[PDB]
RNA sequence: UCUAAGGGUCGGGUACGAUCAACUUAGAACUGGUACGGACAAGGGGAAUCUGACUGUCUAAUUAAAACAUAGCAUUGCGAUGGUCAGAAAGUGAUGUUGACGCAAU
RNA sequence: GCUUGUGACGGCCCGUGAAAAUCCACAGGAAGGAAUAGUUUUCAUGCCAGGUCGUACUGAUAACCGCAGCAGGUCUCCAAG
RNA sequence: GAUGGGGAAGCUCCGUUUCAAAGGCCUGAUUUUAUGCAGGCCACCAUCGAAAGGGAAUCCGGUUAAGAUUCCGGAACCUGGAUAUGGAUUCUUCACGGUAACGUAACUGAAUGUGGAGACGUCGGCGCGAGCCCUGGGAGGAGUUAUCUUUUCUUCUUAAC
């Protein structure tokens, strides 16, 4: 048989990200002396649109504590931050929207974005437009800080991990209907060649597990096991349940 | 003279895409093209471009906001719940 | 490629070391709405620029012709 | 208190001497045929003395501490009145309305203001009027 | 009714291949390629086309005298003279308030 | 072959005058073998049933369609020591200049 | 009026619409610099030099690809009444 | 797509700043003398890849059987290397003038840093430029003229800098 579509993507020829116009990589500052003993001041020189990205970016320039020079970082714009604002970054730093603080140093209920998984990875969690994490407690011995991630998951990370106070700008973007193919076209045009999607049930069997038949149908259960092998996994991979989710969601 | 009975700005799509989709768009589209009051300079010159980004005509300030409206209700309460928590660390 | 009117500066150009050749041009034109007059153009060829002095006064022209340095090649007309 | 008077130091906020410190010597608080606006005759500092160190020696110090002054009519709205102040007696009779108009009179005037300033810098009276504003 | 042709191999209408039509002393029409238009320099502080400064293409600023590339006040060919007015007042006021900040918290240390 | 309406430009003590230049539109007479968008140019319309919402896409060289796509709807996987995917292997690689308002799979 | 150029604006975006070479400016003040005479080549003028390869013509119902001087195919500028 | 490297029996595969001791400029030191060392920087880390992207600088007239923005003529411009005379500047050494926007023939400026230009979608109407189109008077040439037409056609141009 043929090699099915989801298998071709890993080679990354026509499926690599459409990257030319991107502003750069959004990252917290390097976790240097200033940030983990005191705090450092910067000015958001500009907040700007990143192509293919939901949320606007915030260009925030600092002084270099070791050489006479300006060094600029690329933050994700937390909603409310503006051109000309002073951003503070450090262990001892005020709990104001836009500043970046180690998770250990904010009370419970704090709402932060771009938070680090391990301390120093310059921003892992809560980056897409409209997302955030909430701190739900602390364990001062071992200095963990229990947080809740946008999925609902409740991970526990180091209290040294850094997050930026507030939520990420550009929320509600997904409440507007795309309304027509072209909008989705220009959407994925600046992300990657994932659109449009021929259904595996409209191809011949060479092409897909779902292919063929004199009527258009899946033919066997579309729930595929985790242990399935490449070229088998298409449909509902490892589905622990299926069907229209009725009743209240919201993890207990 | 009143030109259209309900479609308003949404009349450009005409009959296509279904009344309800058009209705939802018309809301956010009206939300997103509008002129807003500027916090800094007290004029109503904030307008959007590039969802998330809101800059003021004069006074040249640019604020990060919601995708089709300046302030989003979420970030609004987050402002206050941070205001509340902050005050717990001085008094 | 340059125009000149300072008759003093002009003679200073005509004796500038690099200047070896010049030329006088005689044109017949009219005077302000009516009769004709005789315009002369003194063109001094410098090593990188051609200076030309327009002397509309016919009398100022003749006096300025003999004023020319004797060691200067001066193509007539 | 009416403060733009004959002693107050100010910063020139527009023009070529923008950012440099001055002293009012004689205020024309309201109008002039020539200058129909609130203006002040001020002597200022154009090229400040360069910072001097112990490593600086015999004739380097004498060179480093030379001062280039200037004299200017200046609208009030282009001055920033400072809290400090500096005495004006050594060149009261020099920085005048008559002083401008005749370049020669401005040239001599600057000489008086120059020596009166360089003496003031040594034995560092006012110590701040002689410290370049950085911006 | 007289038509014209490019004067360089490049046959397409690219921005580096702009054309002007011109009437010559021969009494005929002939194209003449036009360099791309220059843009004005900009205040790094505010962003306006900072006045006083001549507007050329960047390599041409090396064939022009310094007076065309500056104005006499501080931050001449760099900032727009209202930003200079501002970075003056801001500088002076901050240095003043900075003095206020010290002796206030010096008296704090003497009475607390 | 006529009528009417629609403009510009210059002095006025601290109502108008004078002059120059444009096809538009409407109305009225006269006139012809009743003809006149005179060639050229230039929509047939209506009432229904089936079917795909629509614009869009494909069997180059017998199939353009009701087929594919699409927006919308719904389900599934995954918090990076990860999901899906590539490779003989690797201090290898795609998604990823990414982080659940995300990526991947139906 | 027509073609093109350009300006100040306005509409649109879950699309907000390259990069590097190169050139200039400013901040800075290291340093060097005159009275019996210095500093000045971003002002003017003057001196020398600028290599290597392409450059014909066709560009199509006959100069290209379609076994060919094939009714096919093959990127584009100028454009009168 | 090389390179310290890491795979692979191996042809070779992977990585491109990548777990690498990765390199070169300004001038001072010399008066054996030519370039050793005395400073201080830069840690930027190959290279290939556009005859439509970016980009130093030229025009008009004339000329050939066949070449021309390339020859001829005349008039420029850029870049690099030399440089000297004139102007400017200084005894208040490193220009003055304007309230200001800013003005100018000039009007010293190393390291370092910073700003700008290169450098950017699309459509719409509105404003202006150019070349074209239309047209009046005149000064010429041509056509028609049984009759009509102060008519029909045509010349009246001005490059870079
Ligand atoms: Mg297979
Ligand atoms: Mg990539
Ligand atoms: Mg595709
Ligand atoms: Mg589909
Ligand atoms: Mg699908
Ligand atoms: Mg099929
Ligand atoms: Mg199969
Ligand atoms: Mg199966
Ligand atoms: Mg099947
Ligand atoms: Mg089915
Ligand atoms: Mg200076
Ligand atoms: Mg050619
Ligand atoms: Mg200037
Ligand atoms: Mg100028
Ligand atoms: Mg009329
Ligand atoms: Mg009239
Ligand atoms: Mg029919
Ligand atoms: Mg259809
Ligand atoms: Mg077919
Ligand atoms: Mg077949
Ligand atoms: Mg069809
Ligand atoms: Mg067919
Ligand atoms: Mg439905
Ligand atoms: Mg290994
Ligand atoms: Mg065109
Ligand atoms: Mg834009
Ligand atoms: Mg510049
Ligand atoms: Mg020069
Ligand atoms: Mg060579
Ligand atoms: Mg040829
Ligand atoms: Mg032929
Ligand atoms: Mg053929
Ligand atoms: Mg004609
Ligand atoms: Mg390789
Ligand atoms: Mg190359
Ligand atoms: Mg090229
Ligand atoms: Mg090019
Ligand atoms: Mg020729
Ligand atoms: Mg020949
Ligand atoms: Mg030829
Ligand atoms: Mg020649
Ligand atoms: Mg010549
Ligand atoms: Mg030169
Ligand atoms: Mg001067
Ligand atoms: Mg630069
Ligand atoms: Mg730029
Ligand atoms: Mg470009
Ligand atoms: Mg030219
Ligand atoms: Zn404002």
């Amino acid at each position: 048989g043929r090699v099915i579509r989801n298998q071709r993507k890993g080679a990354g020829s026509i499926f690599t990200s459409h990257t030319r116009l991107r502003q750069g990589a959004a990252k917290l500052r390097t976790l240097d002396y200033a940030e983990r003993h005191g705090y450092i001041r910067g000015i958001v020189k500009q907040i700007v649109h990143d192509s293919g990205r939901g949320a606007p970016l915030a260009k925030v320039v600092f002084r270099d504590p070791y050489k006479y020079r300006l060094r600029e970082e690329i933050f994700i714009a937390n909603e409310g931050v503006h051109t000309g604002q002073f951003i503070y970054a450090g262990k001892k730093a005020s709990l104001n929207v836009g500043n970046v603080l180690p998770l250990g140093s904010v009370p419970e209920g704090t709402i932060v974005s771009n938070v680090e998984e391990k301390p120093g990875d310059r921003g892992a969690l809560a980056r897409a437009s409209g997302n955030y994490v909430i701190i739900i407690g602390h364990n001062p011995d071992e200095n963990k800080t229990r947080v809740r991630l946008p999925s609902g998951a409740k991970k526990v990370i180091s209290s040294d991990a850094r997050g930026v106070i507030g939520v990420i700008a550009g929320g509600g973007r997904v409440d507007k209907p795309l309304l027509k193919a072209g909008r989705a076209f220009h959407k994925y045009r600046l992300k990657r060649n994932s659109w449009p999607k021929t259904r595996g049930v409209a191809m011949n069997p060479v092409d897909h597990p779902h292919g063929g038949g004199n009527h258009q149908h899946i033919g066997k259960a579309s729930t595929i096991s985790r242990g399935a092998v490449s070229g088998q996994k298409a449909g509902l991979i490892a589905a622990r349940r299926t069907g229209l989710l009725r009743g209240s969601q919201k993890t207990q | 003279a009143k030109r259209t009975k309900k479609v308003g700005i949404t009349g450009k799509y005409g009959v296509r895409y279904g009344s309800s989709l058009r209705r939802q768009v018309k809301k956010l589209e009206i939300q997103q093209h509008a002129r807003y009051d500027c916090s800094f300079c007290g004029k109503k010159t904030v307008k959007r471009g590039a969802a998330g980004i809101w800059t003021c005509s004069c006074c040249k300030k640019t604020v990060a906001g919601g995708a089709y409206t300046v302030s989003t209700a979420a970030a609004a309460t987050v402002r206050s719940t941070i205001r509340r928590l902050r005050e717990m660390v001085e008094a | 490629a340059r125009e000149i009117t300072d008759i003093k500066q002009f003679l200073e150009l005509t004796r500038r070391a690099d200047v070896k050749t010049a030329t006088v041009k005689i044109n017949k034109k009219l005077n302000k709405a009516g009769k004709p007059f005789r315009q002369t153009k003194f063109k001094v060829r410098g090593s990188s620029s051609l200076y030309t002095l327009v002397i509309n006064d016919a009398g100022k022209a003749k006096k300025l012709i003999q004023s020319l340095p004797p060691t200067l090649k001066v193509n007539r007309l | 208190a009416k403060f733009l008077k004959a002693g107050k130091v100010a910063v020139v906020v527009r023009g070529r001497y923008a950012g440099k410190k001055v002293v009012i010597v004689k205020p024309h608080d309201e109008g002039s045929k020539s200058h129909p606006f609130g203006h002040a005759l001020v002597a200022g500092i154009e090229r400040y003395p360069l910072k001097v160190t112990k490593k600086h020696g015999a004739k380097k110090v004498a060179k480093r501490t030379k001062i280039k002054p200037f004299i200017k009519v200046v609208n009030y709205n282009h001055l920033l009145p400072t809290r400090y102040t500096l005495d004006v007696e050594a060149f009261k009779s020099v920085v005048s309305t008559e002083t401008f108009e005749q370049p020669s009179q401005r040239e001599e005037a600057k000489k008086v203001v120059k020596k009166a300033f360089e003496e003031r810098h040594q034995a560092g009276k006012n110590q701040w009027f002689f410290s370049k504003l950085r911006f | 009714a007289q038509r014209v042709t490019f004067r360089r191999r490049n046959p397409y209408n690219t921005r580096s291949n702009k054309i002007k039509v011109v009437k010559t002393p021969g009494g005929i029409l002939r194209a003449q390629h036009v360099k791309k238009l220059a843009t004005r320099p900009k205040c790094g502080d505010c962003g306006s086309a900072l006045q006083g400064i001549s507007t050329l293409r960047p390599r041409q600023y090396a064939t022009v005298s310094k007076t065309h590339k500056t104005v006499s006040r501080a931050y001449g060919g760099s900032r727009c003279a209202n930003c200079v007015k501002e970075r003056i007042i801001r500088a002076f006021l901050i240095e003043e308030q900075k003095i206020v900040k010290k002796v206030v918290k010096e008296q704090t240390e003497a009475a607390k």
